[PDB]
Order: structure tokens, then C-alpha cells, then sequence
């Protein structure tokens, strides 16, 4: 008389609710395919 | 021979016949390349 009423189960399994602000939002992302990125800069200024 | 005019020629030799095998083997190699690098290392290295 059990044997008739299996559960419900839900629709798709769920999870806990992570952060997903990221830096990556404010940061500068760049297409680079090779291995490494390089940035020229400067360090000092020039003279008058 | 080197048949006369009449002479019955009879019979000769007859070349016999040796066969010989060549198993034909296989050569293999493997080399490892990392995945990181085949993407990164403008040289075709698939081809190289």
C-alpha cells in the first residue's frame, strides 16, 4: 500500500547562490592568443 | 642443346623457382607535445 506513492522530485537540481562580481567587470580583458602578454610602459618622463 | 639435324632432341632443364618473404614490419613513434604549447608557438608544430 506504500508501493503506490513515490515522491515529486524537482525539475533540475539547484544550487547555492555565489557572488559573481569578479574584477573582471572594471579590469581591462585582452584577446591574446599566444603565450604570455607583455605591456610596454614608463616609468619616468622626459626632460625640459 | 646445341641440336644436330637428327638428333631426337629430349628434354632440358627448366629453371626452378625460390620464393622469399618480407614480413614487413612497423616503426613507431610517440612524441608528447602539451597543448599550451601547440597553441601558443606560431611554428606549425603538427607539421614540424
Amino acid at each position: 500500500g506504500g508501493y503506490l506513492v513515490d515522491p515529486q522530485t524537482s525539475e533540475t537540481i539547484r544550487g547555492v547562490l555565489r557572488s559573481t562580481a569578479s574584477l573582471r567587470q572594471i579590469a581591462s580583458v585582452v584577446n591574446v592568443e599566444a603565450t604570455s602578454f607583455d605591456v610596454l610602459v614608463d616609468k619616468t618622463d622626459m626632460g625640459s | 642443346g646445341w641440336a644436330s639435324e637428327t638428333a631426337a632432341l629430349s628434354e632440358t632443364a627448366t629453371p626452378q623457382i625460390d620464393r622469399i618473404t618480407i614480413p614487413l614490419h612497423e616503426l613507431a613513434a610517440m612524441p608528447k607535445a602539451s597543448q599550451r604549447l601547440l597553441d601558443d608557438s606560431a611554428f606549425d608544430i603538427e607539421t614540424w
